[PDB]
């Protein structure tokens, strides 16, 4: 009904047309998180080396 | 004039984005080694295509790209390929072993030794940037790569650059042409990661690109290469305000504001016609009511899902060829009689519309044909959470008996991440059908 | 060799579409999760509509159209019908209603329009001084819907008794419009009255609410051959002519009105429903609209026929295996 | 480089271990002295997973051959490929295991397994991107399975992050007639349960019927076995070794295949099933391939596949065929067998497809199953077991080289928990 905001140019146009109107973490929490798991990791590896060494 | 960066994070974020680096140097005539013939600005100027190459005082236009993936088979044919000299060595990073198509192997274990290395290397872009606006981010859902490392730096990214646009282009996994079974596992996983820190995210279905690869190409198996032409041809449609003149979606702020009214539901679909075998003996061409019609069919969504049940909170239309206004109000006229477009209470049923008269480019020797006109319209409607319903289900088949689980924790990740990121995802099914309740 | 899965157990009439489909030696039927279904016989409510289409190797079809719902809920029907220029007010086989919510609303419509003979309805219930009723739907919390109850209800004889007509009707995958030739008559049991609307059963012509306050007809089903047969010696019409040219125009019209909503024609999975309509007939031979159901049970002696009209026109023709019960609705 | 560490041990672990070497040099074009001749370059792309390269482009098998006694070794060094392994590799004793799990994991194979793992280190100390550990060997015998599952255990140790595969070949009445393979058995299973990423089940048993009833084989010599064995480990092998999408290495073929990690034993199948010399004239259709691939008279474990659940599948393809075929054959095997499949594990069967095809063949496809039917082999092990272990029935064999009943109660028990194990997912 209704085009708007018509802009032209060498490229080509652009328009609006409207047919009815309406009605986080810090570089360190991450190492924290990061290093956390390459812990809980690095246990359960060391605690497969332990029951390989018995 | 604002740079931006764009950033292919794992096998299917790196061959994608040299499909996009192949068709933008052929729509801005720009060979193989970098040399631009239509540049007067030698050495430099602030064009608009300037937002997506820098420029060597050699003469050489050189993507303001950053590829990166934990292993060197896919970026080494990068650096082997036909637009060698168009990168430069430090912007192609590998390292040598991969994720496995392990979230947390490509996050937590893998991610750790290398994010630093990422971090510097697109640093130093953001600092040849007089006002660097933002960066577009290439990956798959269903890799450890694409998925883990990915929403790994999507985090640092949010802390370097705390006032930067951040969106990103999302394979989105189908088993025809997945490789793992845990994709799903991945897909939850790096969204719940990445959600609060994306702006806006065009999911890309492999589902949906098969098959318009096998329907309208008449290609009996597509291949990667198929399916990455194609959605380089949607991709630099979405992308082709960035780096042209024109006064629609001129800074990566502005799709923010133009499809994403609703921070997390910043999921918009995308829809492209026409798509033509470029084999077809010779093919009528389309009208502008034709393709804009052609909009809203399923079958030319990058997802399939049916915006018949699902409101819309923003439309945009993208042309490219001929094409002027009054055809597109006539043809948007008409099918508003014939379609099911409901918007919400809040927002104005409305179009904003974008027309470049340059036809869209094909790749030499690929699938598609060349055409007069064509059109990519981005439609934020609730309908594209169908995909989100689709993955949550596969997801809790699986985790209700712990399948494969055991290879994450493995990797340091608590079982309790894995539940955390199936609540989230529970959130947003719930956020968008808040969003479509009428009927 | 097809496959199909049973995700609503309480469905006479699927009960024996499945029953009609392992018997044909050609329908696998799977564990009710199993993705690698062709048919879906679904839940009636929250079907996964959104998980259809998705299986490679596989030609999906469902038991019922996402959105029919529009048609099948009381006060979705009212809005569906006023809002819809295809029916709108040049629409003459709905009685008047309004949708009203127990305190974008019509109840301050509603007043207005009952200045004037004035009778309107809602276990519901039927009056006629208004101030009353509205307090009604404020003991319930849900939004029901009240029309014109017809004053003028064309009565059977022997017994002076009122009934309502009830019509299957099978939407297939192409948008195919079938209507079961066979329908029934729900008749009231005992003699309609006219002044004092306080007593049911007999207002109320619902098989439950009157399988509990009965003599004429079996079971209080009257069909096609009597009724015609009636309305031959009574009125000195036919059936077709007096009643059904009306209801075949008021379905057609109904399911083309909401088609571009709900057809399946160019979507990654099809669908098919059964819907019941439900019409009542006034003095003057007038046929009037008055609900429709999306999940219609049958009349127990033509279960066989229409059951096997489904699997024959709904789910043969996209699995077709190794005279028509019904007319087709022609648009 | 994603290099790979092979290792075969005692007589069938070094028989079907020279036999898998000869098959996949000829794939690569590598001949009897080290030296490439391909008539193409998908053979070399992924060369160096298997071989090391030396001066005037001579590769040799990153293999290591491993027995208590000198034979076999001196078979294989006087046969085919003989001298194209690396000298310094064969590690071998004198004494023999006697088909003694104790002598070999304990006594015997004790005093010779640190020379083994310094050749191991040797070759770990030369790669990019050491990938893990393959190894040959049998279960029903002492080297093979006693000192086989010592060696797992002490590389496990030391390199606890690579990928720990195994092709053990079981044991069966009908092939050999040494009374002590149950024990020896039971034993390696406890072991590979806990201390193998992959373990292909070649179970001789049907080895046998597939030579005998099948390729109508009367007198089936271990060639005849073997010959089925090599053409499963070529094809099981196929996705590592050249260039391709899908289980291309084993971490990720372990990601798909496993979804607990205990139950990580697969059924290889084969199509079409030949018989060596036995000349092929007819190539199959590729729903040819598919029919038989899932068929049981070609799995190589005697399992029943209809009497369980399929966790996971891989499906390689070999020879040039049609994509499109390929994925409509696969589709249908799971979509007319649906039930067969755990629904709980969605899409739960990947296909890859490979142009080179397998020597003589121009069709052919390799099944890898992760099946709950396998507690079928478990269960016919646990069986022969415990009828001689509840009277404690040759055991002095075993308590004279150290071992306490104790032991023998343990492998018998994490058996019959892997077979309940396996009941548990098949039942959900
Ligand atoms: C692939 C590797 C092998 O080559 C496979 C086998 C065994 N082996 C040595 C070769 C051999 C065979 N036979 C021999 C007789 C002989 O004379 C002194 C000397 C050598 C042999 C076999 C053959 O080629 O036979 C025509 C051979 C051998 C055996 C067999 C079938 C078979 O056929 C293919 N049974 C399944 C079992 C047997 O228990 C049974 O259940 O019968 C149905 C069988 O009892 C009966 C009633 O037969 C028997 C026969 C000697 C008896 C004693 C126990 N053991 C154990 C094997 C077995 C055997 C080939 C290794
Ligand atoms: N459209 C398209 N999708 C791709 C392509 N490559 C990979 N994918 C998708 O990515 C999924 C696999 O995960 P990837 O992102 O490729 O994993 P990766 O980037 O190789 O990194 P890792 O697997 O973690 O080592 C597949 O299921 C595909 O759907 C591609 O070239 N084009
Ligand atoms: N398939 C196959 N099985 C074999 C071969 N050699 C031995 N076996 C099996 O291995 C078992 C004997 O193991 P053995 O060789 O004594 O083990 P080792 O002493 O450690 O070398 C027998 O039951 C055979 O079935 C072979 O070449 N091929
Ligand atoms: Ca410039
Ligand atoms: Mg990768």
């Amino acid at each position: 009904m209704e085009v708007i905001e018509l802009n032209k140019c060498t490229s080509g146009q652009s328009f609006e047309v409207i047919l009815k109107p309406p009605s986080d973490p810090s570089l360190e929490e991450i190492q924290k998180k990061l290093e956390a798991a390459e812990e809980r990791r690095k246990y359960q590896e060391a605690e497969l080396l332990k029951h390989l060494a018995e | 004039m604002r740079e931006c960066i764009s950033i292919h994070v794992g096998q299917a974020g790196v061959q994608i984005g040299n499909a996009c680096w192949e068709l933008y140097c052929l729509e801005h005539g720009i060979q193989p080694d970098g040399q631009m013939p239509s540049d007067k600005t030698i050495g430099g100027g602030d064009d608009s295509f300037n937002t997506f190459f820098s420029e060597t005082g050699a003469g050489k236009h050189v993507p303001r790209a950053v590829f990166v993936d934990l292993e060197p088979t896919v970026i080494d044919e990068v650096r082997t390929g036909t637009y060698r000299q168009l990168f430069h060595p430090e912007q192609l990073i590998t390292g040598k072993e991969d994720a496995a198509n392990n979230y947390a192997r490509g996050h937590y274990t893998i991610g750790k030794e290398i994010i630093d290395l990422v971090l510097d290397r697109i640093r130093k872009l953001a600092d040849q940037c007089t006002g660097l606006q933002g960066f577009l981010v290439f990956h798959s859902f269903g890799g450890g790569t694409g998925s883990g490392f990915t929403s790994l730096l999507m985090e640092r990214l949010s802390v370097d650059y705390g006032k930067k646009s951040k969106l990103e282009f999302s394979i989105y996994p189908a088993p025809q042409v997945s490789t793992a079974v845990v994709e799903p596992y991945n897909s939850i996983l790096t969204t719940h990661t990445t959600l609060e820190h994306s702006d806006c995210a065009f999911m890309v279905d492999n589902e949906a690109i098969y098959d318009i690869c096998r329907r309208n190409l008449d290609i009996e198996r597509p291949t990667y290469t198929n399916l990455n032409r194609l959605i380089s041809q949607i991709v630099s449609s979405i992308t082709a305000s960035l780096r042209f003149d024109g006064a629609l979606n001129v800074d990566l702020t502005e799709f923010q504001t133009n499809l994403v009214p609703y921070p997390r539901i910043h999921f918009p679909l995308a829809t492209y016609a026409p798509v033509i075998s470029a084999e077809k003996a010779y093919h009528e061409q389309l009208s502008v009511a034709e393709i804009t019609n052609a909009c809203f069919e399923p079958a030319n969504q990058m997802v399939k899902c049916d915006p018949r049940h699902g409101k819309y909170m923003a439309c945009c239309l993208l042309y490219r060829g001929d094409v002027v206004p009054k055809d597109v109000n006539a043809a948007i006229a008409t099918i508003k009689t014939k379609r099911s477009i409901q918007f919400v209470d809040w927002c104005p049923t409305g179009f904003k519309v974008g027309i470049n008269y340059q036809p869209p480019t094909v790749v030499p020797g690929g699938d598609l044909a060349k055409v007069q006109r064509a059109v990519c319209m981005l439609s934020n409607t609730t309908a594209i959470a169908e995909a989100w319903a689709r993955l949550d289900h596969k997801f809790d088949l699986m985790y209700a008996k712990r399948a494969f689980v055991h290879w994450y924790v493995g990797e340091g990740m608590e079982e309790g991440e894995f539940s955390e990121a199936r609540e989230d995802m529970a959130a947003l099914e719930k956020d968008y059908e808040e969003v479509g309740v009428d009927s | 060799m097809y496959t199909f899965v049973v995700r609503d157990e309480n469905s006479s009439v699927y009960a024996e579409v499945s029953r009609l489909l392992l018997a044909t030696g050609q329908w696998k039927r799977l564990r009710k999760d199993n993705p690698r279904f062709n048919l879906m016989l679904g839940e009636r409510n929250r079907l996964p509509f959104g998980r259809l289409g998705h299986e490679p190797g596989l030609v999906q079809l469902v038991n019922y159209y996402r959105g029919a719902d529009k048609l099948c809920r009381k006060a979705s029907l009212v809005k569906l019908i006023k809002t819809s220029p295809e029916l709108s007010e040049s629409c003459t086989w709905f009685p008047e209603s309004y949708v009203i919510y127990p305190t974008t609303d019509e109840r301050e419509v509603f007043l207005a329009a009952y200045n004037r003979g004035n009778v309107w309805i809602a276990g519901i219930l039927i009056s006629s001084e208004a101030s009353e009723l509205l307090d009604f739907i404020d003991e319930q919390g849900q939004v029901h819907v009240i029309q014109k109850y017809l004053e003028k209800p064309l009565l059977l004889e022997p017994g002076h008794r009122k009934f309502d007509i009830r019509s299957w009707v099978l939407v297939d995958h192409l948008y195919n419009i079938y209507l079961y030739r066979e329908g029934v008559l729900r008749t009231s049991s005992e003699p309609y009255n006219s002044a004092n609307f306080q007593d049911k059963t007999c207002h109320l012509t619902n098989h439950c609410i009157q399988k509990e306050y009965s003599r004429y007809e079996e079971g209080n089903e009257m069909f096609f051959e009597e009724f015609n047969q009636y309305l031959m010696d009574a009125l000195n019409t036919t059936l077709e002519n007096s009643i059904l040219l009306q209801i075949k125009h008021i379905i057609r019209s109904c399911l083309m009105c909401i088609e571009p909503a709900i057809s399946t024609k160019h979507l990654h999975y099809q669908s098919f429903q059964l819907f019941g309509f439900d019409f009542m007939v006034d003095e003057e031979l007038k046929v009037w609209l008055i609900e429709v159901n999306g999940a219609p049970a049958c009349a127990q002696k033509l279960y066989a026929e229409l059951c096997q009209g489904i699997v024959d026109v709904a789910i043969s023709s996209v699995f077709p295996l190794a005279t028509s019960i019904f007319i087709k609705l022609h648009h | 480089m994603r290099e790979i560490v092979h290792i075969q041990a005692g007589q069938c672990g070094n028989q079907i271990g020279a036999k898998f070497w000869e098959v996949i040099s000829d794939e690569h074009g590598i001949d009897p002295t080290g030296s490439y001749h391909g008539d193409s370059d998908l053979q070399l792309e992924r060369i160096n997973v298997y071989y090391n390269e030396a001066t005037g482009n001579k590769y040799v098998p990153r293999a290591i051959l491993v027995d208590l006694e000198p034979g076999t070794m001196d078979s294989v060094r006087s046969g085919p490929f003989g001298q194209i392994f690396r000298p310094d590799n064969f590690v071998f004793g004198q004494s023999g295991a006697g088909n003694n799990w104790a002598k070999g994991h304990y006594t015997e194979g004790a005093e010779l397994v640190d020379s083994v793992l310094d050749v191991v280190r040797k070759e770990s100390e030369s790669c990019d991107c050491l990938q893990g550990f393959q190894l040959t060997h049998s279960l029903g015998g002492g080297t093979g399975s006693g000192m086989g599952t010592l060696l797992i255990s002490k590389i496990r140790e030391e390199y606890p992050d690579r990928i720990m595969n195994t092709f053990s070949v079981m044991p069966s009445p009908k092939v050999s007639d040494t009374v002590v393979e149950p024990y020896n058995a039971t034993l390696s299973v406890h072991q590979l349960v806990e201390n193998t990423d992959e373990t292909y089940c070649i179970d001789n048993e049907a080895l046998y019927d597939i030579c005998f009833r099948t390729l109508k084989l009367t007198t089936p010599t271990y060639g005849d076995l073997n010959h089925l064995v090599s053409a499963t480990m070529s094809g099981v092998t196929t996705c590592l070794r050249f260039p391709g999408q899908l289980n291309a290495d084993l971490r990720k073929l372990a990601v798909n295949m496993v979804p607990f990690p205990r139950l990580h034993f697969f059924m290889p199948g084969f199509a079409p099933l030949t018989s060596r010399g036995s000349q092929q004239y007819r190539a199959l259709t590729v729903p040819e391939l598919t029919q038989q691939m899932f068929d049981s008279k070609n799995m190589m474990a005697a399992c029943d596949p209809r009497h369980g659940r399929y966790l996971t599948v891989a499906a390689i393809f070999r020879g040039r065929m049609s994509m499109k075929e390929v994925d409509e054959q696969m589709l249908n095997v799971q979509n007319k067998n649906s039930s067969y499949f755990v629904e709980w594990i969605p899409n739960n069967v990947k296909t890859a497809v490979c142009d080179i095809p397998p020597r003589g063949l121009k069709m052919s496809a390799t099944f890898i199953g992760n099946s709950t039917a396998i507690q079928e082999l478990f269960k016919r092990i646990s069986e022969q077991f415990t009828a001689m272990f509840r009277r404690k029935a040759f055991l002095h064999w075993y308590t004279g080289e150290g071992m306490d009943e104790m032991e023998f109660t343990e492998a018998e028990s994490n058996m019959n928990d892997l077979v309940s194990e396996y009941q548990q997912y098949q039942d959900a």
